[PDB]
């Protein structure tokens, strides 16, 4: 069971700075006098860390459910042993496996099951009147659990439950990690005499235990113990005390560290590779001592920002006008067949209008039609009454669907239908439109018939004359101006798209973004995906060329198709980060040198030099740079660059 | 991410004239279909009107035929909805509905809307 | 005079698959596209199923649709039936230069 707290005045969390903290043994191996670099999750040096308060003198009780990232750092400068344990989980509602570490006064157990936590688990400490000792009775951390698969009891660590307000005398650090479902705990007790601003000392954290757990962890909470003496009434509403305590919480991120080992196989110092250029120079040379001279650590490369596309001027269009604006329409049994190819497809006016009645596109989705490029486009056209419009779709059967026009079951095209009653019928009605009622068998899809032979239905032939048991399959339509809506004539145009081995001849429209210049951008001018700047050239092009190369056979000149401008292609920038070092036991600052990148800061002939001040006078030089300019450490005193004296 | 802002209501009038506006941003206003959709409080959805991207064609439902008008422009990326001869049935919330290709793709775009009551 | 007929209270079931039917009477709904709209009660509506065979980006796959031309009805199926389903559904087709909307199918008890 648990109880809820009341709203009171708290203190906002503050931020402090770490000083060479969060270093542990990354493996279970022995290294003696070895400078070994490994990729593992540590705490970066001089990084922002989260700080919480736990001292009563007011009433600061802040234990939020902080998220669990990849590896955490937990440092506590505990003196009176107020901290008890830690809990972990994801949703904290008895739905997933969740972890419970409580270091109790008798023994340490590690149970991980679906316990039912409250909004703030805590341990209650009471002061007995007859017994002058502190004991813990309020076991309120959860309600109950259903089932689990793992449990572990640790060594019986002895605890003091007396709380005081004095200065801290011990410092405890804890590191919790979870790779591949394995739980890691790293800890080491280091006595110190300090209250705030943790010292710059170094202390590697030895592994403690390696419980295999195999669950997901994303949230965690901190457990604190309060005291109930005779001064407080004893109710957990507004009056309580907790002594003096403080804890720190940090988050680990993957970094590359070079670790120093002694003859005893213990870690002494650590140097980063992505924190300081001096640290990078130290860790690249695999040595803790750097002499004077030039050094190369890594490279420098600029990345593209935008991505511009300028297709050529689209003036090509498909003959979709007269195939829809046709004065005369053929019969259903003699439907027209028109092939459309070698043109840029334009369906925008096809779907932007709404005079049509049917826009059902089988096989392919009409929402993406400008992006699809096809080889052949076919368009049929016939007139059918409003009742026999659903028979056009494949699968359905009927007189029109099986005797005049049949579509395949794997159609990947579109059907366009609209109503035109006044145009297709006068006051007297139309009688020039024919259709088939009878046929020997069914019709295979995409097959039309022109023969108008008398159909016989019986067994006795009629000798090719009009009579009984044989009639005319071809018959006319009767149309009226005042007929029903379903009897009104409708014009149906069917679009068919197919793919063959020939190159695609129909394509959608092409967009064109605005052109920016003098910037490291990416462009695709129909023949290459080139990234670079686009400067203004002074060389004209013959009026038939779109590409352009150089002596080294590299595409470095492409003409803008819409404005007929000649633009050059140039890589943005690349190079390395060279560093000049005064040497060991002489200085600590370095200067960054670029070989050919063009930009305290001095613009030298041999690239860009920063961190070194140029002087006009010339002395003898010791550290070579190039182009008759060296660097030296001269008078405080800083790194100076000057022309070398012969 | 497309922002739609509507502020055209907030007052009651019997049989008067009302001015509703939908403001849109984050896309090209002159290349997609547009629509207006209203809902009575506690009732189902129903369609009011639609317009083409260039404003050439404007259609309404037969209930509001004869009255009502809709217009658009692409310079300021805004809509104009004007109403006249209101009735007591017009207590509804109004959404400016954005199209993609035409009347077949679907509405798929609804504003937050503005509460419009008459009394 | 096209209308779309659909119920008002269905799918009051925990954690399984239940289908909702939308049908018309004046004409065939399979000629044009029909769409399903999902509306938050008291806020902006949204859209769950469109194109009869598509769903907006970010929409979970639990929702699915189908077309039965024999009964002239459109079926919307929800599989997960999770805690984020408290809405009323609508069915929308197009006849000729006009739009008709469904009556509404309230779903609150999940
Ligand atoms: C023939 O096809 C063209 C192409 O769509 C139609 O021309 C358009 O007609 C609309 C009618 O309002 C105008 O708004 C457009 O400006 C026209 N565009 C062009 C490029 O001319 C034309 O209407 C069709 N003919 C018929 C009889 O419908
Ligand atoms: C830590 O963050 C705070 C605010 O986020 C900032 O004021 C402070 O300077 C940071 N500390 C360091 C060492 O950068
Ligand atoms: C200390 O706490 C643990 C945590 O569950 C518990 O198992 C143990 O019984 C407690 N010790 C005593 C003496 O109650
Ligand atoms: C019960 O334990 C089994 C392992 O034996 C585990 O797979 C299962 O998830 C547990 N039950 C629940 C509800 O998590
Ligand atoms: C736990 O969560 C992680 C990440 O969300 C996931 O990869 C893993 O499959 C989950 N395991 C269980 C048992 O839910
Ligand atoms: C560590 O090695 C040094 C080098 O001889 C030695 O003086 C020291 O006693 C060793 N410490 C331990 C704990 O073995
Ligand atoms: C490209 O077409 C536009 C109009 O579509 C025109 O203004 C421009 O001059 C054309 N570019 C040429 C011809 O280079
Ligand atoms: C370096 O760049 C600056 C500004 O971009 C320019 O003024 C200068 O001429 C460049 N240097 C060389 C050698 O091109
Ligand atoms: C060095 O002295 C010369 C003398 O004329 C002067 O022109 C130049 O600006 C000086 N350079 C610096 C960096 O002071």
């Amino acid at each position: 069971q648990c109880v809820n707290l009341t709203t009171r005045t708290q203190l906002p969390p503050a931020y402090t700075n770490s000083f060479t903290r969060g270093v542990y043994y990354p493996d279970k191996v022995f290294r003696s006098s070895v400078l070994h670099s490994t990729q593992d999750l540590f705490l970066p040096f001089f990084s922002n860390v989260t700080w919480f308060h736990a001292i009563h003198v007011t009433k600061r009780f802040d234990n939020p459910v902080l998220p669990f990232n990849d590896g955490v750092y937990f440092a506590s400068t505990e003196k009176s042993n107020i901290i008890r344990g830690w809990i972990f989980g994801t949703t904290l509602d008895s739905k997933t496996q969740s972890l419970l570490i409580v270091n109790n006064a008798t023994n340490v157990v590690i149970k991980v099951c679906e316990f039912q936590f409250c909004n703030d688990p805590f341990l209650g400490v009471y002061y007995h009147k007859n017994n002058k000792s502190w004991m813990e009775s309020e076991f309120r951390v959860y309600s109950s659990a259903n089932n689990c698969t793992f449990e572990y009891v640790s060594q019986p660590f002895l605890m003091d439950l007396e709380g005081k307000q004095g200065n801290f005398k011990n410092l405890r650090e804890f590191v919790f990690k979870n790779i591949d479902g394995y739980f890691k705990i790293y800890s080491k007790h280091t006595p110190i005499n300090l209250v705030r601003d943790l010292p710059q000392g170094f202390s590697a954290l030895e592994p403690l235990v390696d419980l295999p757990i195999g669950i997901n962890i994303t949230r965690f909470q901190t457990l604190l113990a309060l005291h109930r003496s005779y001064l407080t009434p004893g109710d957990s509403s507004s009056g309580w005390t907790a002594g003096a305590a403080a804890y720190y919480v940090g988050y680990l991120q993957p970094r590359t560290f070079l670790l120093k080992y002694n003859e005893n196989g213990t870690i002494t110092d650590a140097v980063d590779c992505a924190l300081d250029p001096l640290s990078e120079t130290k860790c690249t040379l695999k040595s803790f001592t750097v002499e004077k001279g030039i050094y190369q650590t890594s490279n420098f490369r600029v990345q593209p920002t935008e991505s511009i596309v300028r297709f050529p001027n689209i003036t090509n269009l498909c003959p979709f006008g007269e195939v829809f604006n046709a004065t005369r329409f053929a019969s259903v049994y003699a439907w027209n067949r028109k092939r459309i190819s070698n043109c840029v497809a334009d369906y925008s006016v096809l779907y932007n209008s709404a005079s049509f009645s049917t826009f059902k596109c089988y096989g392919v989705s009409p929402t993406k039609l400008n992006d699809l490029c096809f080889t052949n486009v076919y368009a049929d056209s016939f007139v059918i009454r409003g009742d026999e419009v659903r028979q056009i779709a494949p699968g359905q059967t009927g007189k029109i669907a099986d005797y005049n026009y049949k579509l395949p079951d794997d159609f990947t095209g579109c059907v366009i239908a609209w109503n035109s009653n006044n145009l297709d019928s006068k006051v007297g009605g139309n009688y020039n439109y024919l259709y088939r009622l009878f046929r020997k068998s069914n019709l295979k899809p995409f097959e039309r018939d022109i023969s108008t032979e008398i159909y016989q239905a019986g067994s006795t032939p009629c000798n090719g004359v009009e009579g009984f048991n044989c009639y005319f399959p071809l018959q006319s339509y009767g149309f009226q101006p005042t007929n029903g809506v379903g009897y009104q004539p409708y014009r149906v145009v069917v679009l068919s798209f197919e793919l063959l081995h020939a190159p695609a001849t129909v394509c959608g429209p092409k967009k064109s973004t605005n052109l920016v210049k003098n910037k490291c951008v990416n462009f695709n001018f129909n023949g290459l995906t080139g990234t670079g700047v686009l400067t203004e050239s002074n060389k004209k092009f013959l009026p038939f060329q779109q590409f352009g190369r150089d002596i080294a056979d590299t595409t470095d000149a492409v003409r803008d198709p819409q404005t007929l401008e000649i633009l050059d292609i140039t890589p943005c920038s690349f190079g390395g980060v060279s560093v000049i070092t005064p040497g060991t036991n002489t200085s600590n600052q370095v200067a960054v040198l670029y070989q050919d990148v063009n930009c305290n800061v001095f613009q030298t002939r041999a690239g860009c030099l920063i961190g070194a001040e140029h002087v006009n006078n010339s002395y003898e030089c010791d550290i070579p740079i190039g182009a008759g300019i060296c660097a030296s450490y001269q008078t405080s005193q800083s790194i100076i660059a000057y022309t070398m004296s012969l | 991410e497309v922002q739609l802002v509507e502020s055209g209501g907030g007052l009651v009038q019997p049989g008067g004239s009302l001015r509703l506006s939908c403001a849109a941003s984050g896309f090209t206003f002159s290349s997609y279909w547009m629509s207006w959709v209203r809902q009575a409080p506690g009732k189902g959805l129903e369609w009011v009107a639609n317009i083409k991207q260039d404003g050439s064609e404007k259609y309404y439902v037969d209930s509001v035929k004869g009255r009502f008008t809709i217009s658009r422009d692409n310079a300021k990326n805004s809509l104009y909805l004007q109403m006249n001869s209101l009735r007591a049935e017009d207590t509804a919330v109004y959404y400016c509905a954005r199209g993609q290709l035409g009347p077949w793709v679907g509405v798929d775009y609804w504003g937050q809307g503005t509460l419009v009551t008459v009394s | 005079n096209f209308m779309l007929t659909q119920p008002h209270s269905v799918s009051e079931s925990p954690g399984k698959t239940v289908t909702i039917s939308c049908t018309g009477s004046s004409g065939s709904i399979a000629s044009n596209y029909v769409q399903w709209y999902q509306q938050r009660p008291g806020s902006a509506p949204t859209t769950v199923i469109y194109e009869d065979n598509q769903r907006p980006s970010g929409v979970p796959d639990r929702f699915s649709g189908s077309i039965d031309s024999s009964s002239n009805s459109a079926s919307l199926t929800i599989s997960g039936l999770k805690t984020e389903d408290e809405a009323d559904y609508y069915c929308q087709s197009y006849d000729s230069s006009n739009w008709v909307f469904g009556g509404g199918t309230q779903l609150t008890v999940l």
